[PDB]
């Protein structure tokens, strides 16, 4: 059995979008079909329903007369028509066979992401994490006020992996994300070893390195 | 409506040791349709049990569900490593489908205090009129971390964000970066930074600070 999504993606707040969930391994038009969602760090959350038997559509009520569901089973096909898109609809979508009391959500697709945002493409800037006076020192990179995810962050071109952390982006108050990448050292080796970071935000083709000197 | 509870939020635990979750309704759920799901980072839901009790097809025996009416729990009768993950219930029952906001079922490690660590700001950044101060809380256990900022010893609210790494795959710990964002004037305005920190590892809040200049 398998449920693939597409069409998920950047919309502006008030734009529209698309769903589609092609269905394989199973007789899709004997099976209700659900949307159920999942907004970032958040639980599932129900989003919309269509019977197969004769179509039934129900809606959460926070998205009550602006999606619509619809199915077309001459293709395999479950749609979400997501209209008047809200920064809330930010989401990961995911489609599910509903079994009921034979099974519930017994089948789920991978996932697509909707994202909400009037924010407009932009690469970050990247400021050194100065170590300074156990044994042990602490430097880094902040990444800061990029649009959209994601940014990738390498130390000393991979050379550098003990101790690295490197923390989930954050939505800033100004809808640009921010990160920082983190390493412990030996005091020691300040001033003596080398220290890059290597930052790559694909979306707007930004690539820095950037000395963390002490 | 039916809204669903699931604790405890957090159940930490070793491996070998028995799991017990709950999930409580505000009203019976017809008939026990009722399911649980696990969810792994970056990964869609998986099917555990259904109808309350039923298991589902290629799920470990070790996976089971019972109770009835309003309240319900998922048993997982000794945790494989493969089995720390968060933890859905969902009704549906009605026609409005809800789900319990979760249980993350974590490793249970030896408490271990943080090292912490302060950034000031970079001067290339605060010549772009802002000045964002790090404050490093490096692998700890527990999760739970109180992490105050302090400016010129005036407790801040509002200007900082955190951030948590997922526990770490070797030694069971967490880091978490809390950051403060000042405009330049303010940062130049006052002198002392400090990031105060309480966790189960400190028997006293630890406190790193710098002056700036």
């Amino acid at each position: 059995v398998q449920l693939v999504e597409s069409g998920g993606g950047l919309v502006q707040p008030g734009g529209s979008l698309r769903l589609s969930c092609a269905a394989s391994g199973f007789t899709f038009r004997n099976s209700a079909m659900h949307w159920v969602r999942q907004a970032p760090g958040k639980g599932l959350e129900w989003v919309s329903s269509i019977w197969y038997s004769g179509s039934n559509t129900y809606y959460a009520d926070s998205v009550k007369g602006r999606f619509t569901i619809s199915r077309d089973n001459s293709k395999n096909t479950l749609y979400l028509q997501m209209n008047s898109l809200r920064a809330e609809d930010t989401a990961v979508y995911y489609c599910a066979r509903f079994a009921g009391g034979w099974g519930a959500y017994d089948v789920w697709g991978q996932g697509t992401l909707v994202t909400v945002s009037s924010a407009s493409t932009k690469g970050p800037s990247v400021f050194p994490l100065a170590p300074s006076s156990g044994g042990t020192a602490a430097l880094g990179c902040l990444v800061k006020d990029y649009f959209p995810e994601p940014v990738t962050v390498s130390w000393n071109s991979g050379a550098l992996t003990s101790g690295v952390h490197t923390f989930p982006a954050v939505l800033q108050s100004s809808g640009l994300y921010s990160l920082s990448s983190v390493v412990t050292v030996p005091s020691s080796s300040l001033g003596t070893q080398t220290y890059i970071c290597n930052v790559n935000h694909k979306p707007s083709n930004t690539k820095v390195d950037k000395k963390v000197e002490p | 409506d039916i809204v669903l509870t699931q604790s405890p939020a957090t159940l930490s635990l070793s491996p070998g040791e028995r799991a017990t979750l709950s999930c409580r309704a505000s009203q019976s759920v017809s008939s026990n349709y009722l399911a649980w799901y696990q969810q792994k980072p970056g990964q869609a839901p998986r099917l555990l049990i259904y109808d309350s009790s039923s298991r589902a097809t290629g799920v470990p025996a070790r996976f089971s569900g019972s109770g009835s009416g309003t309240d319900f729990t998922l048993t997982i009768s000794s945790l494989e490593p493969e089995d720390f993950a968060v933890y859905y219930c969902h009704q549906y029952s009605d026609i409005s489908p809800t789900f319990g906001q979760g249980t993350k079922v974590e490793i249970k490690r030896t408490v271990a205090a943080p090292s912490v660590f302060i950034f000031p700001p970079s001067d290339e950044q605060l010549k772009s009129g802002t000045a964002s101060v790090v404050c490093l809380l490096n692998n700890f256990y527990p999760r739970e971390a109180k992490v105050q900022w302090k400016v010129d010893n005036a407790l801040q609210s509002g200007n900082s964000q955190e951030s948590v790494t997922e526990q770490d795959s070797k030694d069971s710990t967490y880091s978490l970066s809390s950051t403060l964002t000042l405009s330049k004037a303010d940062y130049e305005k006052h002198k002392v930074y400090a990031c105060e920190v309480t966790h189960q590892g400190l028997s006293s809040p630890v406190t790193k600070s710098f002056n700036r200049g």
